[PDB]
């Protein structure tokens, strides 16, 4: 009725959809970004990929939205769909690995002013910094930069809208943990032109990792291993008859660790753990190694052990007795006084060593745990 | 300003498929350029690499320099793809993969009719590193890129730098790292015998790689290992009799780990690329230490065996003792280690000649290409 | 012909296909929602994600098609493709984690007076909370809600029909599990203006029995070898270096376990229960067997003038065999014993513990099925 | 030019044509429709969750009266072309393997006869959930269900009635197909009040298993129980060798373990049945067994496991005693036991592993009959 | 100008591209078809996929297309947009496993008369038989048919125009190497209907595979551990006093080719190859097995080498004469002799096997190298 059909096609008819409401030479279209991560699916440290949930608030106004009785009048504020809207080509910096997904054909609202809001919730493929400093204790702070993608500050300009935590619907399924995030606007002119450049949204995420699974199967075949090489220390020094049977465990546990490096090293490559992380198991491992050789080596250190008728009588008893000498001789090789040294000589060592592996181990768990 | 007539004047004649060539015979002036922003995929194996690259493109079509208007109204105009020559673009040695959000975006209309357009593009590739590029010296990545639609008579590709970079947006997490980036401008002429030349864009990248993780991984373990079989080797010196056959549960303990290493990195060059040099040094130090290995057990293996009524029956006797005595004998001939012990120097400077023969060589390698 | 050409005319004239089969802001149109499943196909249920197949069986009326002689009267039921309905662009809140297939843009059953019918099967990626606790006995039940990603609940209300109807009424007979029940119940939370999500309850079993079986075995097989290697010393005490290959050989196989339990889990984890306890009874058989290897290791040795050389004959061999008899009063056997029955109390004990868990833990907590 | 530009004015496909509009003469009983299933190939087979992704031609017919030509058109050439948009096409539905959309065998060129009967016939990339179960695996494996017909339409608006499945089989499947039957049917259901959609059932009866499994499985098995078979041979032989023969064990134990490993790997990837996994894992767990006994029965033994005169008395003494204890120890050796040990070997891996193959023909036997 | 709109809009009107050059009731549309194949950037012999690029040179002609001085007097030959040309659907009978990729939206060229060629770039994945019978040492040839999709000869006819190698362009750096490529025409015509059926350009690929990589892996071990069967039958002459010792490295030498069964599992069912050359390993090492079997069974062989004070005197003396000819029966069994026949016997007979390996190894590459 009131003016009904006229209402509508007039509006249909003066109106181009790819038409930016530019109102003249200044402000450009101001048009402000706001993302709330509902919640994150999944994410690889390793490959910096992230799969999230984001309603994306976008918001500005077309002067040409306005209205009167004929169209405010007939109910205050409504649903228009997208498509007749100009789209900001909206883009992860450093990031935008992938499309926004449901970011499409959606709506948006009108006021009897004109004001509109387009906020299609969204979920989409991320690239954030993780480096090899993500999965420290002491984390990395992912740096994520937001905005306009091929539009200036001249014909537009994308600006924040508020601050909120990372770990407000950070995923309880993430094998790391959130320490704090914050997310500051900005405005980036090039010396290149004297121009003046396109807004940002800079997020920074700084979370540090390691789900504890891993912790305790790794240091406990560790202190395993160091009972086998106690054992390998106090085998020999209360028992040298099974040297060679040690021999096996020398070989059966390097392998062992030799296997547990296949394991840990994928885990390595599964998750990006900063390097200087490596040097813990280098020399501590590698100690098992040096103190094996020299300890097995030593353990081997040892040369061979690893009247007529009374004449008759002292010719055999003589013969007896310089084997009597030469049997004294070789367990005059392998000594039990030295073996007992190498066992606190290297205990106090691992414990020196093993202390040592706990002392930057507490010390930067001074430093997390904080 | 004439603002609708005037853009209704020229969308009345606007031509989409026509290029803005003045007339036939002398091309139009094309503009373009990239800047590299994501190396995401090096697979050198397969020589097949995956980058977002920025696609400058830039052209001259003055079919639409405007009025007071459109071109004084803003000297800047955003329209949409489909409504100007758009450059299909794609490597002729590398794009493998049709470009993605390399077209249809955004281009730029300033007033005289001056072109600008760059959109992002994740694409597949295929530049060289064909047997070489795991060197220290590089293999010089060569990609060529060009319309693959129209050629150079109707259509020039421009260009700049040929000396200044591929690192300017080189990724931190490559295995690998670049030295120079070099593009030339060129025209249309290949081996394979095709004419009217269509210009392209050549783009050098000559970079280097190695950063070696795996390095003392594989250079701890040989020496535990040389170490391990020196065990081998100066531990029978020292070792009791009961260690011929420790020495074996050693080779068993010793390859079985070896081939364990045969199939652990072997993995490894086929996931990335390959190349036979490093590999020489490696199988083959490595057969010299199973050769001299097992030539140690053959060395524990060559020798023979190591591996008055009174008197009547006094003089018989005092013979069990000679008689064992010649026995015992014996074994003196022939377990009088000058083999054995000489077969520990023997794989001593061995040893150090097979280790220096490849770690000087390997400074070599790394100092005739440094 | 009844005004046949007119009817037909008027209507598509009239009709429109972008609207909403209700008259302003009110109860709205009452679709009628109601999926009969087909079968599942995948459950992950380590990440908890579902990839199931149903109909999306939608029906509400179009009082805007009713029509009347021919088309109405004529055929009171015609097919016509949807495309022009409000279709519930329908996503899950924990679930629908990706797109529809076969769930729009197909034909629909439209009746005489306006009834829409439309019957699609399709598959769809969703993910409910089966969580790392769909393995317990007593299981657990999830939360599927299905709602659009675009509309709110204010022109339309989701009404359904059983919620008994069941899951297992196309369970999927591939499938390792089972099911107890589907509670299907019809929310609107008031965290958002839009009325939304429906919650379905997976009351979930899943018990495939199949490699815990020879998983069995280790434990009691490996325990033959234990109980063996707690059995041989009394039974060979030369087991003393026997023994420890017996162990090595020992770990190395339960490490390779520990090698296919991390990597089985990896796409089915859910509560430790079983691993929790069994890593006890690793633990247990770990330490018992390198106990007893303390056990093994313990001992510091195992691990006239005519009659005058008569005489010093008689002290020789009486003299030493005491000192070895000695050897003999210090490896007696009593611990062996003692502790081969504190093997007895420890692995027996131990042993019908988990049994008992296990048992309790089939038993007990399975009657939860709701 | 004979009234052609006017006739295809006069069909207009798209225009006067309804093609929203399916020609079955109105609300009635049907348009005679006809499907025809070729498989054109087999690319991949996954027993264990019942999924096969088969390719098609989906050879469809159906009568277009509202195509029907006249010169400049049906007889200026019996035979035309006219795509997917300007042909009613079959909602064709994979009725119980389309869980995965049909390909490229969708919206295809179709061919144009010159009374109205139309031939749309292209190529089907696609993925089923065939009735694999877990009795997809006896000897008859079962036989493999599956359901062809337009989606859409119901029995007053759609009749489709109706080839071997070996006609391009594939040769690369690690399956046989034995036999493959065809025939049509329609059919209403208890909640529909009224018939509807005729459709192409065919089943498809198959059988798979390797000649090559069996190659290097039993393989070391009869090499491997040879070890344990020699085991207690070879206890006779020399059973000195203690610590050497008990390395074997460990030896022959980690290669039964993880290559009871390598089973179930290859197992999930197959459905594999209850009766077979266990002539595998219980003969090998024989030797297990008999490992352990190998154990004890190699280890198990408690032990085998007139002054001048006085002086040499005292030596004719040590003599005797120790004579004692050397004795106490052949007391154990336990020898004239010896050959029945392995004679009881021999007849229970005679019992045994006869009673698997007397198994195996128990049962190779009946399905063979 | 020169009829300039009457030129260019007449042309649009009475044209039609769904229609095909139809030239009365005869030899069908003259297609002209062939292979440019510059690049094969990846291909599986093991899933025998192929991956290539080849300009799909077409020639055929309409004449609808010929003009006078209003279209060839314009430019003699003017190249149009392919739209305005019937495509036909090829594809790769046997092969076609990918879309044609870069073929659509490309340039058509037309002459004054009317001949029309365009070649496109096309890259598409492929499939044919390469079977276990590919990478032989006497190949196999690859046959690849192509031709039009869902057209019968009634309507269109395809024909080759050249003999072109395979080679021509063949990868340099492919795993496998050219010996000859052909390709024929034909019309298939079938005995199923009494019409003439569609044409086909079928090409053939013949050219012999297999670096040499997982040879020289092969047969490595193969003489390693030869030498340690090798020493397995040299040991008990230069060292039988480790037999057990031999028995261990048994245990090794199996585990470890046990293993390298393995390795050829995962690596054949990785690359394909004729069963037909396991063989040679099979037997060949089920005979160090079988010999081994034998051997150390042998090795074993052997029942357990596997006045009245002049009274006593002689009571002693017994008592050593009775051990005396004792020793003398374990010795009766170690004969030192039949261990040189054993391994000259196997020597002999591996050097004969061997020689036989070697045999059929080489006469098969007698036959391939040719």
């Amino acid at each position: 009725s009131e003016h009904e059909t006229r209402l509508v096609a007039n509006l249909l008819e003066n109106y181009n959809k790819v038409i930016r409401p530019v109102e003249h030479h200044t402000h450009f279209v101001d048009i402000t970004v706001g993302l709330q991560l509902i919640q994150l699916i999944n994410v690889d440290e390793v490959n910096q990929i992230v799969e999230t949930n984001v309603r994306l608030r976008q918001q500005w106004i077309d002067v040409r939205l306005r209205w009167n009785p004929a169209d405010y009048g007939g109910i205050k504020k409504i649903r228009l769909p997208s498509d007749d809207v100009w789209l900001p080509d909206l883009v992860l910096y450093n990031n935008a690995d992938g499309d926004f997904a449901i970011v499409h054909m959606t709506k948006l609202l009108l006021d009897y002013t004109g004001k509109i809001m387009w906020t299609p919730p969204a979920i989409f493929k991320s690239y954030c910094e993780i480096i090899v400093t993500h999965f420290p204790f002491d984390q990395q702070n992912c740096t994520m930069k937001l905005g306009i993608w091929t539009y200036d500050g001249t014909k537009v300009s994308i600006s924040p809208e508020s601050d909120r935590p990372d770990l407000s619907t950070f995923m309880e399924s993430g094998e790391w943990v959130m320490k704090d995030y914050r997310g500051w606007k900005h405005w980036v002119y090039y010396t290149c032109c004297p121009d003046t450049p396109y807004l940002d949204i800079t997020y920074h995420f700084i979370m540090q990792r390691i789900p504890l699974y891993f912790v305790v199967n790794v240091i406990i075949p560790c202190l395993l291993f160091s009972f086998l090489t106690v054992l390998v220390f106090y085998l020999p020094t209360d028992s040298g008859e099974k040297m060679t049977l040690s021999i096996s465990v020398l070989l059966s546990l390097t392998v062992f660790l030799l296997v547990i490096v296949e394991l840990i090293p994928s885990t390595s490559s599964a998750v990006p753990l900063i390097g200087k992380y490596m040097l813990f198991t280098m020399i501590f491992v590698i100690s098992s190694i040096i103190v094996t050789v020299v300890v097995i080596n030593t353990h081997h250190r040892s040369p061979s052990t690893h009247s007529a008728i009374e004449g008759v009588k002292y010719i055999a008893e003589h013969m007896k007795s310089d084997e009597e000498s030469s049997n004294a001789a070789e367990e005059w090789k392998y000594v039990a006084m030295v073996i007992d040294h190498i066992l606190l000589c290297v205990f106090m060592l691992i414990c020196i060593i093993g202390t040592v592996s706990v002392f930057a181990g507490r010390l930067i768990e001074l430093s997390q745990e904080g | 300003n004439e603002e609708g007539r005037l853009i209704e004047k020229l969308l009345g004649d606007y031509d989409k498929r026509i290029k803005p060539a003045k007339t036939l015979d002398h091309v139009i002036d094309v503009t373009l350029k990239l800047t590299l922003t994501n190396l995401i995929s090096l697979n050198e194996k397969e020589e097949a690499l995956t980058t977002n690259v920025w696609i400058e493109i830039q052209w001259n079509d003055y079919r639409l320099s405007w009025n007071t208007s459109e071109y004084e109204g803003i000297d800047l105009v955003r329209i949409p793809s489909e409504l100007l020559w758009l450059p299909d673009v794609v490597l002729e040695n590398n794009v493998d993969g049709q470009f993605e959000v390399a077209y249809y975006a955004n281009v730029l209309v300033y007033n005289d009719g001056s072109m600008y357009w760059l959109p992002p593009a994740i694409y597949r590739s295929t530049c060289p590193i064909a047997v070489t590029y795991f060197p220290f010296d590089w293999q010089n990545c060569s990609l060529v890129f060009r319309s693959q639609t129209y050629n150079a008579h109707e259509v020039n590709l421009q260009l700049s730098a040929e000396e200044g970079i591929d690192p300017e947006d080189f990724t931190e997490n490559g295995e690998w790292t670049i030295r120079h980036r070099p593009a030339k401008k060129n025209y249309n002429w290949q081996l394979t015998k095709d004419d009217i030349d269509f210009q392209e864009i050549i783009f050098f990248l000559i970079i280097q790689r190695k950063p070696l993780f795996y390095i003392i991984n594989i250079i701890a373990p040989c020496v535990l290992i040389s170490s391990l079989v020196v065990l081998v080797y100066f531990l029978p010196a020292q070792a009791g009799g009961q260690k011929c056959t420790l020495s074996i549960s050693v080779l068993l303990a010793q390859t079985i780990f070896l081939f364990l290493i045969a199939q652990k990195v072997p993995e490894t060059s086929l996931n990335v690329p390959l190349i036979g040099k490093y590999l020489i040094f490696v199988m083959f130090v490595s057969l010299v230490i199973v050769t001299n290995c097992v030539i140690v057990l053959n060395v524990s293996l060559r020798t023979p065996n190591t591996h008055s009524c009174v008197e009547a029956c006094n003089f018989i006797a005092k013979s069990t003792k000679e008689q064992n005595d010649s026995g015992s004998e014996n074994e003196n001939w022939v377990l009088i280690g000058k083999v054995i012990d000489k077969a520990c120097f023997w794989i001593a400077l061995l040893l150090f000649s097979l280790g220096t023969l490849a770690i000087f060589l390997t400074g070599h390698l790394n100092q005739v290409p440094e | 012909s009844v005004m046949e050409d007119t009817l037909l005319s008027v209507l598509f004239e009239n009709y429109n296909p972008k609207v909403r089969p209700s008259q302003t802001v009110g109860d709205k149109v009452t679709v009628r929602v109601g999926l009969t499943l087909t079968s599942l196909l995948i459950l992950n249920e380590k990440n908890e994600e579902m990839t199931t197949s149903v109909f999306l069986n939608l029906a509400w009326t179009d009082y805007r098609l009713q029509w009347d002689p021919a088309a109405y009267e004529g055929i009171k039921d015609l097919s016509i493709p949807s495309d022009d309905v409000w279709q519930p662009d329908i996503v899950l809140m924990n679930n629908n984690d990706g797109s529809f297939e076969i769930t729009l843009h197909v034909n629909v059953l439209v009746q005489h007076t306006g009834a829409v019918s439309w019957h699609p099967s399709a598959i769809y990626r969703s993910s409910c909370t089966i969580k790392v606790m769909y393995f317990p006995f007593d299981w657990q039940n999830c939360t599927m809600v299905f709602k659009s990603y675009t509309y709110d609940t204010s022109e339309v209300i989701l009404q359904h029909a059983l919620d008994a109807m069941i899951n297992q009424d196309a369970f999927t007979e591939n499938g390792q599990w089972s099911i107890e029940h589907k509670p299907s119940r019809k929310n609107w939370r008031s965290d958002d203006p839009s009325y939304e999500d429906v919650t379905f309850y997976l009351i979930i079993q899943r018990k495939p029995l199949f490699y815990i079986v020879y998983t069995i075995v280790p434990c009691i097989l490996i325990s033959i070898l234990a109980i063996l290697v707690f059995y041989l010393p009394p039974d060979a005490g030369e087991k003393m270096s026997l023994s420890i290959s017996a162990l090595l050989a020992l770990t190395v196989f339960l490490l390779l376990l520990a090698d296919k339990v991390p990597e089985t889990s990896l796409s089915v984890p859910i509560i430790i229960s079983y691993l929790m306890f069994i890593m006890i009874l690793v633990a247990f058989s770990v330490i018992l067997s390198v106990v007893v290897l303390n056990l093994h290791h313990r001992s510091p040795n195992t691990h006239e003038a005519v009659e005058a050389i008569k005489y010093i004959a008689e002290q020789l061999e009486s003299a030493s065999e005491f000192d070895d008899l000695k050897k003999d009063w210090q490896y007696v056997a009593m611990v062996a014993d003692r502790l081969f029955l504190y093997i007895f109390i420890t692995m027996c004990s131990i042993g019908t513990f988990s049994i008992f868990l296990d048992a309790s833990h089939n038993v007990p907590p399975d009657n939860p099925f709701a | 030019v004979n009234e052609e530009e006017r006739l295809i004015n006069d069909l207009l496909i798209v225009n006067k044509y309804n093609k929203h509009v399916r020609p079955v003469k109105h609300n009635n009983e049907v348009v005679n429709i006809a499907l025809s299933l070729t498989l054109s190939n087999l690319i991949s087979l996954k027993e264990t969750d019942e999924t096969l992704t088969t390719n098609v031609w989906m050879d469809h017919a159906w009568y277009d009266h509202r195509l029907t030509w006249n010169a400049s058109e049906y007889s200026d050439i019996s035979i035309l072309r006219l795509r997917p948009e300007l042909i009613w096409i079959p909602d064709i539905v994979l009725q119980n393997n389309n869980d995965g959309q049909y390909n490229v065998a969708y919206f295809c060129n179709v061919l144009v006869r010159p009374n109205g009967y139309v031939t749309w016939l292209p190529p089907a990339i696609f993925r089923s959930s065939c009735p694999i179960n877990v009795l997809y695996f006896p000897f008859d494996w079962q036989n493999c269900s599956l359901k062809f017909t337009a989606l859409n339409y119901n029995a007053n608006e759609i009749s489709m009635d109706l080839i071997i499945d070996p006609e391009a089989f594939t040769e690369n499947g690690e399956w046989e197909i034995i036999h493959k039957p065809a025939k049509k049917n329609i059919y209403g259901d208890k909640f529909p009040n009224g018939t509807n959609y005729q459709d192409v059932t065919f089943y498809l009866i198959i059988r798979r298993k390797p000649l090559f499994y069996v190659i290097n499985f039993i393989t070391p098995c009869v090499l491997i129980s040879f070890l344990a078979a020699l085991a207690f041979y070879l206890p006779a032989e020399s059973g000195e060798k203690m610590s050497t023969a008990i390395c074997v064990l460990l030896a022959q134990a980690v290669f039964l373990l993880l290559t009871s490993q390598r089973l179930p790997e290859t197992a999930l990837a197959v459905p594999l049945i209850g009766k077979y996994l266990m002539f595998i894992m219980s003969l090998v767990t024989g030797v297990v067994v008999n490992c352990g006994i190998v154990l004890n029965f190699h280890f198990r033994t408690p032990s085998t496991h007139s002054g001048i005169d006085s002086t040499n008395y005292i030596v004719k003494q040590i003599k005797e005693k120790n004579a004692y204890d050397e004795e106490v120890g052949n007391w154990n050796l336990v020898g004239q036991t010896i050959d029945r040990l392995s004679m009881f070997i021999i007849t229970p891996v005679m019992v045994l592993g006869t009673i698997f193959i007397f198994v195996m023909g128990n049962f190779n036997r009946p399905p063979a009959k």
